[PDB]
């Protein structure tokens, strides 16, 4: 079986300022097979309203997906992805970075 | 620009019950504007771009009926394969199947596709003549033959050359005010302190369509490569992509570098320097 | 539009 680890970058739609409803993107990509579990979090907790795009491919066959949800940054409040597939041992977290 | 239209279709097969989960897509370049989703609950193929919306409930019906026999064909191919393959029931395994037409600037036919995956692996493929095939192992070879006695890459090509770029033409058309628009980068360039002696400058491009897109840094008028740092292009969410690239230089020496941005969009390329 | 015809089981 032929198995690839997803490529992940947390990162906001607009540019990062306070106050403004902006929407928190996790995109997943490279990995096969298709299932995977993706979780965005805020301040470590599960964020409930996420939504994500309909299952697609590039040439090289490997999947890819966008998660996202309407959020509001600040100084206090921390954002994170959390990823689990087939090939990662333990849940992968990535810490969104306003500047990345 | 150049144009596409392409198809994506993947299927998951789930022992132990049902069915597979099949997820169909359509796409006109860096726009996705229809999908099918076995798990939903309209079965139909559904709209996903306000200007496909214009068309009406036979275009709809026609893709739907479509859509319905490309899942049922996965479905025959996950058992055909599995017994190609001497696999168990108790695996899941996938195939994936795209195809679509490119036009050149003038809108007409330069190159068609139909490709084919079973787990991830290369299948078979129709080759760029739209003629004859690749077959990357046995299995494949078998299906081949099979498609070779039914003429299968006659009716393909018929429908690449013609059908499809007849169709890619009348999105384009219809779709013109965002399909023919470009989105040229908006672009700044950051500045971070690691240390005393280092920094880090990020060139970003930001809200462009389409996808396409070249970053790269000069150092004193040179191509720089080695302490730079490029990510993959991504999706903005609202239909627009993003991108940076970054290199490493010394603390005061910022002035040397320069990042060069080119896309459809920007009649010339444009050059950012750090202020 | 969807291709009808050259879409056929492995």
């Amino acid at each position: 079986m032929i198995q690839r680890t997803p490529k992940i970058q947390v990162y906001s739609r607009h540019p990062a300022e306070n106050g403004k409803s902006n929407f928190l993107n996790c995109y997943v990509s490279g990995f096969h097979p298709s299932d995977i579990e993706v979780d965005l979090l805020k301040n470590g907790e599960r964020i409930e309203k996420v939504e994500h795009s309909d299952l697609s491919f590039s040439k090289d066959w490997s999947f890819y997906l966008l998660y996202y949800t309407e959020f509001t940054p600040t100084e206090k409040d921390e954002y994170a992805c959390r990823v689990n597939h087939v090939t990662l041992s333990q849940p992968k977290i990535v810490k969104w970075d306003r500047d990345m | 620009g150049s144009h596409s239209m392409r198809y994506f279709f993947t299927s998951v097969s789930r022992p132990g019950r049902g069915e597979p989960r099949f997820i169909a897509v359509g796409y006109v370049d860096d726009t996705q504007f229809v999908r099918f989703d076995s798990d939903a609950a309209s079965q139909r193929m559904e709209p996903r771009a306000p200007w496909i919306e214009q068309e009406g409930p036979e275009y709809w019906d026609g893709e739907t009926r479509k859509v319905k026999a490309h899942s049922q064909t996965h479905r025959v191919d996950l058992g055909t394969l599995r017994g190609y393959y001497n696999q168990s029931e108790a695996g899941s395994h996938t195939v994936q199947r795209m195809y679509g037409c490119d036009v050149g600037s003038d809108w007409r036919f330069l190159r068609g596709y139909h490709q084919y995956a079973y787990d991830g692996k290369d299948y078979i493929a129709l080759k760029e003549d739209l003629r004859s095939w690749t077959a990357a192992d046995m299995a494949a070879q078998t299906t081949k033959h099979k498609w070779e006695a039914a003429h299968v890459a006659e009716q393909l090509r018929a429908y690449l050359e013609g059908t499809c770029v007849e169709w890619l033409r009348r999105y384009l058309e219809n779709g013109k005010e965002t399909l023919q628009r470009t989105d040229a980068p908006k672009t700044h360039m950051t500045h971070h302190a690691v240390s005393d002696h280092e920094a880090t400058l990020r060139c970003w491009a930001l809200s462009f369509y389409p996808a396409e897109i070249t970053l790269t840094w000069q150092r004193d008028g040179e191509d720089q490569t080695q302490d730079t740092e490029l990510v993959e292009t991504r999706p903005a969410g609202d239909g627009t992509f993003q991108k940076w690239v970054a290199v490493v230089v010394p603390s005061g020496q910022e002035q040397r570098y320069t990042c060069h941005v080119q896309h459809e969009g920007l009649p010339k390329p444009l050059t950012l320097r750090w202020e | 539009e969807l291709a009808g015809l050259g879409i056929n089981t492995v």
